[PDB]
């Protein structure tokens, strides 16, 4: 969710937005920002928690050598959803 | 493609530009970074 | 150390204990050297880290939760030899090889710890304790790191 | 599966020629000689 | 200051100097010196260009990598203005046609646009504004010149209240239009000058002083309202130039004391050509006229910049018009023009 | 093993002779050159109709740097460095930061066009096959400054092409 | 290929040699451009056993 | 007579930077130093660090 | 693509037939090539005899390749100290009579045919084998073991850093390019870089010579001496 | 371990002897240089600038320097004389693009944090 | 050990003319040393 | 009308000079050779316009292809002036973009802008022969969108 | 040396360069301070500044040795030393197909006498060294700054000398000609701290000194 300021400028995901006062904003008119719209932030957000009943789950993250290495997640905190720290797909443990 | 569909994903773009230079859609360099430096927004009202 | 490896089977992941909003542990990541257990009964005199546990199941930890809290609490950092304790406000900042280390002194005690600077492009982001046995030898409190 | 790197045939290649194989073409020395004078004579005549 | 208006660096190409100098038709002369000197210790100059980009290319290698931002713009177009000087923190304006154009009446490029974008700059937010205005700036001199000039000079002075005002002498530079044009009656004729010269007398004025007294300016807080005046080290009687430009680049001396009644006729047929007027009605009394001394206000001297002599530095511009026989020749070989001055 | 190469000796028989005098009054050798480019002329052109027609190349082609995502959404660079530390023109760089989530993201990638040189190390550089050259090769530009890409630009690039380059990877990662 | 047989007799003889034979363009004679999977060979050191880096 | 092949007109301090990278960021120089044939470059290079590393490349 | 330890990448499939295809036909064109130049009497007479160089003169100004073969002098790396696999396979050194632009010139296109010769017992003679050595400390672990085990992880992480540490010392690793004798004065204080690497220029010494092979000469051989010479502005000039 | 091998100046006055033709080539050397390059620099500027290059140098006192700078001041002249340098490397030598650098401790201070 | 005409060098030598470095960077520049202390990490 | 009048002129010398540049190599370095490639039948380029009559007084765009030298500095730059306008220059290659592989050196200058007035920046190390071709196409629809004649109307 | 990692040793000719160094060790034991060889088989003899003329003529003419082929003239600057610059020759066997190389030791003003008599080939090269390290070469037929730039400032190669250098160059139009403003870097160079803080090779580790 790309989000504007105050003179319509959008912000990008790590938050940079020259305010009015700035004079680096005049190579903005006349042309325009690249915005990437798909903000990583919240296409993982939406992403489903997979239900795996293991102490211990691979997160090679498909596609065999086509990922991320296989960095094993610990599955034993009831109030943390454990995610990779290469992918971030939250992985669960079966509500005991 | 006709005969092999490229692996559909949903944040591929849906629409393939040229080269936008020249056109108003052109591209500018700016630091994506944010400032780190903040100053001490002096407080108002009274005098020493 | 060798070339390639020889393990087939799987691995074992640990429980990341969460202490502190200053110094991060993923403990999968230990070694179970001790060093941190050491360093914190003898040198800081305080009784917060244990080796729970029994074989390939002993974690270093505190068991009961807890916030390991002393004055020089930012110096197990450095003596880890692994990431299994890092720094948090520092992490994800910054990478050796970037880094050109300047040595001055601590100014925040009256001791005058000799520490190492680490700009990396204009700016500073970790302190070091730099060795000098007298004034701090190589280990410094949270306050001036 | 075995190994499928890029191997040539088990027969190796066709041999490939690389020898200098100019092709000599020509005519004899003395018939270039010879057909020059005789287009000469009959231009004359 | 603002938080990346402060300024940073030793002076070099990618040291931000703070300054956001938006300059008004650069294209030409006086513009490209400037920016040339405002892009060396690194600013952000805003040029609103208007001509084809091809004629403007030639800005690019004086400015860092983001720095020579060319912008269209339009004289007529209101909001034209107010997009190239939104955010400059100071405007430079170039602005002016020393020439004639149907479209651009003689008013306009000293009047209209320069009032045209003194308010809009003052209504931005913008700390200074520097018009250039002329040395011998005077409505009622017979000088449509000058009479443009002096109107636009003040409208600007009461539209802006910090309108540090420039009024430079007779500026002489690589394309000053005013030596290789003195050169140039040669090639066009016997010099139809008037009175053989001893009518006017001048103070030519190098361009680097002119163009480093805009930025000596730009660091000087004082300098707002003050309307100080670019002159020359010493003065020149009108012939002095005539035998010393025809001397520094061996040209056949052929003067001539044409009187202003058939040289005035000459003016409107250099017009008559429809693609550029090589001289004009206006410039028939444009040179006739001599320079007041216009001794009150502050110069640059006090500013800071010193004065370069003309006769330091002739065949810069006048080695071009040298022929081969004497391209090699320098002012030494030459004897300095008589040095009517204070 | 061994061989000369100017050591032909002329023959200075009757028959011999003739053939050189011949060769030189009623020049033989000069016409076989012409004769050499005449049957070229005759012989097809091979000229690709640019752009219409483009020259052939490879699955590995290197070129146009482009930040992929992984299958869920999240971009790849997890911000390892790796391909800054290894970058031999030092074209990058990369700012790192914790992201709000947690996990790392580069909050600053740029890539200087005009100070890389798409020798592919890169992407050997990242374990998660994060950066990539891509097989564009038409992003001329009239302005130096576009040249210089960042971490939006880099995305885009990526979003752009993805596709064509997720078939790439996956016929020549046999081979890395 | 391509070209005609007249043609091709006429440069065969100003060339004094068979072009048709082999050419410097390519046709058919190409690999096809995809290929199957290259399942690459292991290195010869590559066991389980007696590879310390001792040796 | 008397010939001077001055040079320098395109001269890069090659081996100036080769000092700062390491050897995989110094193998590049070596493709850019020939550019004519560039690989055989790369096959100079390659001997000489695997000369000093004592290790052999493999047959294939 | 040659990086110290093997080679990066493997040969892409169906690639080698394709250098096949290639090489059967290769042949005719410098067969083309002979016959436009080599017999033309305007080729001889303008080069022939051009910028004749004596062997103990070629050789002792620091000569080296077709400088030194095509004046006489015989030698040549491969044949002499055999680098590499160059042994096994077989060629002709095409020496030269005299020595100038032209005897260079045919000493350049025997090559050639030579060149073919090695390309085919070469492309015959390909093994079963891996692409770079077994060594992951010099070389990078496989993309499938990289992210399979740890060992492979750092290892390519620390040569991804820093390199390899190369052992002290220094050497003359010197092989012959196709324009002469390219070598470099490789010293390793020991660390992870280079201490300093000083590059033989094959045309260092070959520009020294234009002086000599252009006296006494046209103007016009003077590029007759730089062409024969085939001096490229990116060795000569490091 | 006082006493090394000399390179040309065996003696100061040696040293003091080919810093005079030096010069001498040199003064006679300044008004062609210009001539022929078309630098628009009069002969009197041209001359004294060799005379303060000459003693911005002239302090040590060491004679295996000092000669080292006659040849090498030596052949910067030879390079000159035959039209191989250009007018930028001719004008190199005259400063003029750079504002000077600050004098007084408060022109330091205005600068920037440089000393 | 050594005698071809040697001259008994007694000043320290100062090579500092023949490098060209800039004046402002001879003297407004400390020039220091150490023997780096370890990274306490490692 | 008067507009249609000066927008066929336009036209006509624009297609003209669009058409038919005649390029002077000012190859220094492996830029160059890949550059010399479309001279190579693959991708001729004297197939629209660009031709051998080089003769840089008889040019209208430069190719400088290669790293750019502090020594070559000048030399190029005083061809730039001899040669007349309508000259553009292409920016080949990352060297000569912004000095790309050697950026942090002693004998380079970063890039051409420092030196020349570049219109058109083709990236690359080398850039592939047939991307010249594109840049070479992008340049003549850059002078397809000029209006020399335009903007003078409007004076 | 069944395994294929390691490179193989050569002993037969590793023995006979050690007994040539001897030989020629023998022969002039006045310059030769020590030799040795390598284990890449690559033999080194080391000789005395003054000694570049006859050591080389030495191996130019010998019947025995006749090591004609100059391979390249570099130099090693080394800080700690005193005499840091490090002149290096390479000379190359043809009928004995074997590289000898002999290097001495020099500091900045001391000269060597211009060894273009013995491999005029060194000629070309001498003019890199004074342009590329700077040393002086004494009775050198012209010595000249070949590969540098005209009228450029010191030695590059001296490692006090930046990487980036002291003058960048520009096009400027106030004076329609190329101006050398000092240096101001758009980006600084990351320097990168690539160095282990543990053991690399117990083999060519430096005692205790
Ligand atoms: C002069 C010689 C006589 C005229 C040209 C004769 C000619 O071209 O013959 C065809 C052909 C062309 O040369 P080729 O190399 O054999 O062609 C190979 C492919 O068939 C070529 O394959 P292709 O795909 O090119 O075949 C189709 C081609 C076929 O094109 C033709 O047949 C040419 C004539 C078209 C009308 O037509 C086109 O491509 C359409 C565009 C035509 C362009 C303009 C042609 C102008 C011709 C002359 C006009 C008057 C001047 O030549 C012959 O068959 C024999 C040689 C010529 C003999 C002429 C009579 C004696
Ligand atoms: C439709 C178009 C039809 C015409 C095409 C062009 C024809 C002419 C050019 C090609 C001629 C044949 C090419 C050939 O075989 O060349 C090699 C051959 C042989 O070249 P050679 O150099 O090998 O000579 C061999 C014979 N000895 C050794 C005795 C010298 O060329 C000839 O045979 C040429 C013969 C005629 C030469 C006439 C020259 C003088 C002309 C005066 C004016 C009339
Ligand atoms: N001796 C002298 O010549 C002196 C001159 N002045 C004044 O200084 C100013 C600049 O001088 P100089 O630089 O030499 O002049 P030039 O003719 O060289 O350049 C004038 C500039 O004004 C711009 N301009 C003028 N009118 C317009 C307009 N209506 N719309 C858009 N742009 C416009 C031009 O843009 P474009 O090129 O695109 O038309 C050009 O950039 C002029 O006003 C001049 O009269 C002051 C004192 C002395
Ligand atoms: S110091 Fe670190 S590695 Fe050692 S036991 Fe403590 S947490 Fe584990
Ligand atoms: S860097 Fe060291 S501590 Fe961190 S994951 Fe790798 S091996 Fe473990
Ligand atoms: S291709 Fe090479 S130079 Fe370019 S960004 Fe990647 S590592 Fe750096
Ligand atoms: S090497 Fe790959 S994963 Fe690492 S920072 Fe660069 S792009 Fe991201
Ligand atoms: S950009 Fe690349 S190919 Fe071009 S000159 Fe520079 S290094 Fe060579
Ligand atoms: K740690
Ligand atoms: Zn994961």
């Amino acid at each position: 969710g790309v989000r504007t300021s105050p003179t319509g400028e959008k912000v990008t995901h790590t938050g940079q937005a020259y305010d009015d006062g700035d004079y680096r904003r005049v190579r903005f008119s006349d042309r325009q920002k690249e915005v990437n719209e798909n903000f990583a932030i919240d296409l993982i957000a939406e992403q489903p928690v997979s239900e795996v009943g293991s102490r211990v789950i691979s997160c090679d993250g498909g596609g065999g050598a086509l990922g991320h290495p296989r960095v094993y997640i610990n599955l034993d905190k009831e109030t943390k959803t454990g995610t990779c720290g290469y992918c971030g797909l939250q992985f669960r443990q079966p509500h005991h | 493609p006709t005969t092999k569909p490229p692996t559909a994903r949903k944040y591929i773009w849906t629409n393939h530009k040229f080269n936008v230079s020249g056109t108003p859609q052109q591209y500018v360099p700016y630091s994506t970074t944010r400032k780190k430096i903040q100053e001490w927004v002096p407080p108002s009202t009274p005098y020493k | 150390g060798s070339d390639r490896s020889r393990f087939l089977e799987g691995k074992r992941a640990v429980e990341d204990k969460n202490i502190g909003p200053l110094v991060k542990t993923i403990m999968t990541r230990c070694i179970q050297c001790t060093r941190c257990i050491r360093f914190a009964s003898e040198i800081a005199g305080v009784d917060d880290l244990g080796t729970t546990g029994r074989g390939n199941d002993m974690q270093v930890g505190t068991y009961i939760e807890k916030m390991f809290m002393s004055e020089l609490s930012g110096n197990i950092i450095d003596i880890c030899p692994v990431g299994a304790l890092t720094s948090k406000p520092y992490a994800f900042t910054a990478r050796p090889w970037e880094t050109r280390k300047t040595e001055s002194i601590d100014v925040m005690d009256a001791v005058g710890s000799n520490i190492v600077v680490s700009t990396r492009t204009g700016e500073v982001m970790r302190i070091l304790p730099r060795m000098h046995e007298d004034i701090n030898e190589e280990w410094i409190s949270d306050k001036t790191r | 599966s075995k190994v499928k790197q890029d191997m040539p045939p088990p027969g190796g290649y066709g041999p490939i020629d690389y020898k200098r194989n100019l092709p000599r073409r020509g005519l004899s020395g003395y018939s270039m000689f010879a057909v020059g004078i005789g287009t000469l004579l009959f231009g004359y005549w | 200051l603002h938080h990346a208006l402060i300024p940073h660096g030793k002076g070099g190409r990618s040291s931000v100097s703070g300054i956001v100098a938006t300059v008004f038709g650069a294209t030409g002369f006086l513009g490209r010196y400037v920016v040339n000197h405002l892009g060396r210790m690194g600013s952000q100059v805003i040029v609103p260009y208007r001509c084809e980009p091809y004629d403007t290319m030639h800005l690019r290698p004086m400015g860092d990598l983001g720095q020579i931002i060319f912008m269209e713009w339009n004289g007529k177009d209101k909001d034209s203005i107010r997009k190239v000087v939104e955010h400059s923190n100071v405007v430079i304006n170039l602005v002016g046609r020393e020439w004639e154009t149907k479209n651009f009446d003689f008013e306009d490029v000293f009047v209209k646009i320069p009032h045209a974008i003194a308010q809009v700059s003052k209504e931005a937010g913008v700390e200074k504004l520097i018009h250039i205005s002329h040395l011998n700036a005077d409505i009622k001199s017979p000088s449509r010149y000058l009479r443009s000039k002096a109107v636009g000079e003040k409208e600007v002075r009461a539209a802006f209240p910090e309108a540090t005002i420039i009024k430079p002498s007779d500026i002489f530079g690589r394309e000053d239009r005013f030596l290789n044009y003195f050169a140039s009656m040669r090639w066009f004729g016997g010099v139809p000058l008037i009175s053989l010269g001893k009518e006017t007398v001048k103070q030519p004025v190098y361009i680097v002083d002119v163009s480093k007294g805009i930025i000596n300016a730009i660091k000087d807080p004082d300098a707002k309202g003050k309307t100080f005046a670019f002159v020359g080290p010493n003065r020149y009687l009108l012939f002095d130039l005539v035998q010393y430009i025809f001397a520094v680049a061996y040209r056949p001396f052929l003067p001539y004391p044409l009187p202003h009644f058939a040289y005035r006729w000459v003016g409107r047929l250099f017009e008559v050509s429809p693609f550029e007027p090589w001289t004009t009605r206006d410039k028939v009394e444009r040179v006739h006229m001599s320079d007041m001394t216009l001794p009150h206000l502050p110069g640059l001297e006090d500013l800071g910049i010193q004065a370069t002599p003309l006769e330091l530095k002739a065949i810069e511009v006048l080695r071009r018009h040298r022929t081969y026989r004497w391209l090699t020749s320098e002012m030494e070989d030459v004897k300095p023009a008589k040095t009517v001055n204070i | 093993t061994y061989k000369f190469v100017n050591m032909r000796e002329p023959s200075m028989d009757m028959k011999s002779v003739t053939d050189r005098a011949a060769q030189t009054l009623l020049w033989t050798e000069l016409v076989r050159g012409l004769g050499m480019t005449l049957s070229y002329l005759f012989r097809e052109p091979a000229t690709i109709n640019y752009p219409f027609e483009k020259g052939p190349l490879s699955p590995r082609f290197r070129g146009e740097h482009a930040l992929r995502r992984y299958p869920s959404g999240e971009e790849r660079c997890i911000a390892c460095k790796l391909c800054e530390a290894v970058c031999p023109a030092q074209a990058i760089t990369i700012e790192a930061e914790p992201r709000a989530d947690g996990s790392r993201r580069t909050t600053r990638y740029d890539i200087d066009m005009t100070k890389c040189i798409y020798c592919g190390f890169c992407q050997e550089a990242c374990p998660v096959d994060a950066i990539v050259e891509g097989p564009n090769f038409e992003f001329s530009t009239e302005t130096h400054e576009e040249l210089l890409y960042n971490k939006e630009k880099l995305l885009n690039n990526g979003d752009k092409w993805e596709a064509e380059i997720a078939a790439n990877i996956q016929a020549d990662y046999l081979y890395r | 290929a391509s070209a005609t047989r007249v043609i091709q007799l006429l440069r065969n003889w100003a060339s004094g040699r068979d072009l048709q034979a082999k050419l410097q363009l390519r046709y058919q004679e190409i690999s096809k451009r995809t290929q199957p999977p290259p399942k690459l060979p292991v290195g010869p050191s590559h066991k389980l056993s007696n590879n310390y880096y001792c040796t | 007579r008397k010939c001077d092949p001055h040079i320098g007109l395109l001269h890069r301090g090659t081996e100036k930077l080769i000092e700062y990278k390491t050897y995989l960021q110094a193998l590049p120089y070596f493709d850019r130093l020939d550019y004519v044939s560039m690989m055989c470059n790369e096959q100079a290079y390659s001997l000489a660090v695997e000369k000093l590393l004592n290790i052999q490349p493999p047959p294939r | 693509y040659i990086r110290p330890g093997g080679v990066h990448q493997d040969l892409p499939l169906g690639l080698l037939d394709d250098i096949y295809e290639f090489s059967k036909n290769f042949s005719f064109r410098i067969d083309e090539l002979e016959e436009m130049l080599t017999n033309n009497r305007i080729w001889r007479n303008r080069t022939v005899d051009i910028g004749v160089v004596t062997a103990e003169d070629a050789l002792n100004y620091g000569f080296s390749g077709v400088m030194l073969r095509g004046s006489g002098i015989q030698w040549d790396l491969r044949k002499t100290q055999p680098y590499d696999v160059y042994d096994q396979v077989e060629f002709d050194v095409p020496i030269g009579s005299r020595g100038d632009c032209y005897d260079r010139y045919l000493c350049r296109v025997e090559e050639m045919r030579q060149s073919l010769r090695i390309i085919s017992q070469c492309l015959n003679k390909m093994p079963p084998g891996e692409i770079k050595v077994d060594d992951a400390k010099v070389s990078p672990p496989k993309r499938a073991e990289m992210k399979t085990s740890m060992e492979s992880l750092i290892h390519h992480f620390k040569l991804y850093t820093e390199g390899y540490q190369v052992p002290p010392g220094a050497t003359y690793t010197a092989i012959e390019a196709p324009k002469g004798e390219f070598g470099v004065y490789l010293v390793s204080d020991g660390s992870s870089r280079p201490y300093r690497c000083k590059i033989k220029a094959p045309g260092f010494a070959h520009l020294a010579g234009l002086d000599k092979m252009s006296k006494g000469h046209m103007l016009a051989d003077v590029v007759a001496i730089i062409g024969t010479q085939d001096i490229v502005f990116g060795e000569v000039d490091r | 371990g006082t006493s090394v091998k000399p390179i040309f100046s065996r003696d100061m006055n040696e040293a003091k002897r080919r810093v005079r033709e030096l010069y001498r080539a040199w003064y006679r050397e300044v008004p062609n240089t210009v001539h022929l390059f078309q630098l628009d620099i009069s002969v009197k500027q041209g001359r004294d600038k060799v005379r303060e290059m000459f003693m911005k140098n002239a302090h040590v006192t060491d004679p295996r320097v000092v000669d080292l700078l006659v040849i090498k001041g030596k052949m910067e002249l030879e390079e000159t004389i035959n039209v191989w340098k250009q007018r930028t490397h001719i004008m190199r030598f005259f400063h003029e693009t750079e504002a000077p650098r600050p004098t007084d401790f408060l022109s330091k201070f205005y600068v920037g944090h440089d000393p | 050990t050594q005698d071809t005409q040697l001259i008994a060098v007694d000043e320290k030598l100062d090579i500092t003319t023949l490098t060209g470095v800039p004046e402002e960077h001879i003297k407004t520049r400390k020039v220091r040393i150490f023997v780096p202390a370890r990274n306490n990490m490692q | 009308r008067g507009e249609y009048v000066v927008a066929k002129l336009d036209d006509l010398v624009n297609w003209a000079r669009r058409s038919s540049l005649w390029p002077m190599t000012f190859g220094l370095a492996c830029c160059a050779v890949e550059m010399m490639h479309m001279a190579a039948p693959r991708y001729d380029m004297d197939r629209f316009g660009v031709v051998f009559r080089a003769s840089p007084r008889q040019s209208d765009v430069m190719i400088v292809a290669g790293t750019l030298t502090n020594k070559m500095a000048p030399a190029l730059r005083k061809v730039y002036d001899q040669m007349p306008e309508p000259r553009y220059v292409v920016s080949m290659g990352s060297c000569a973009n912004g000095g790309g592989y050697y950026h942090y050196s002693y004998s380079v200058v970063r890039g051409c802008d420092r030196i020349v007035p570049v219109d058109i920046y083709v990236p690359g190390c080398p850039p592939t022969a047939e991307a010249l071709l594109y840049g070479i196409l992008q340049l003549q629809r850059k002078i397809k969108r000029e209006k020399r004649l335009r903007i003078w109307y409007r004076r | 040396d069944t395994r294929p990692t390691i490179r193989p040793r050569n002993d037969v000719v590793h023995k006979q360069l050690s007994a040539f160094g001897q030989y020629v060790a023998e022969i002039l034991p006045k310059y030769v301070q020590q030799v040795q060889v390598s284990c890449f088989n690559e033999l080194e003899i080391f000789i005395h500044p003054d000694g570049v003329i006859p050591v080389l003529t030495f191996l130019r003419d010998h019947t025995n040795a006749q090591f004609k082929s100059l391979a390249d003239l570099t130099a090693v600057d080394v800080p700690t030393r005193q005499n840091r610059f490090e002149i290096v020759y390479n000379l190359l066997s043809l009928r004995f197909n074997s590289q000898i190389r002999v290097k001495t030791y020099t500091d900045e003003l001391t000269p060597i006498e211009s060894s273009v008599t013995v491999y005029k080939a060194a000629n070309w090269y001498e003019r890199e060294i004074w342009d590329m390290f700077g040393v002086f070469f004494a009775n050198h037929p012209d010595l000249r700054r070949i590969l540098t730039g005209y009228g450029f400032e010191g030695h590059p190669f001296r490692k006090d000398f930046p990487l980036s250098g002291y003058v960048e160059l520009r096009y400027d139009d106030e004076v329609k000609r190329v101006v050398a403003e000092p240096v101001e870097l758009a980006q600084e160079f990351r320097k990168f701290d690539l160095n282990s803080p543990w053991e690399a090779f117990p083999a060519y580790r430096q005692p205790p000194e």
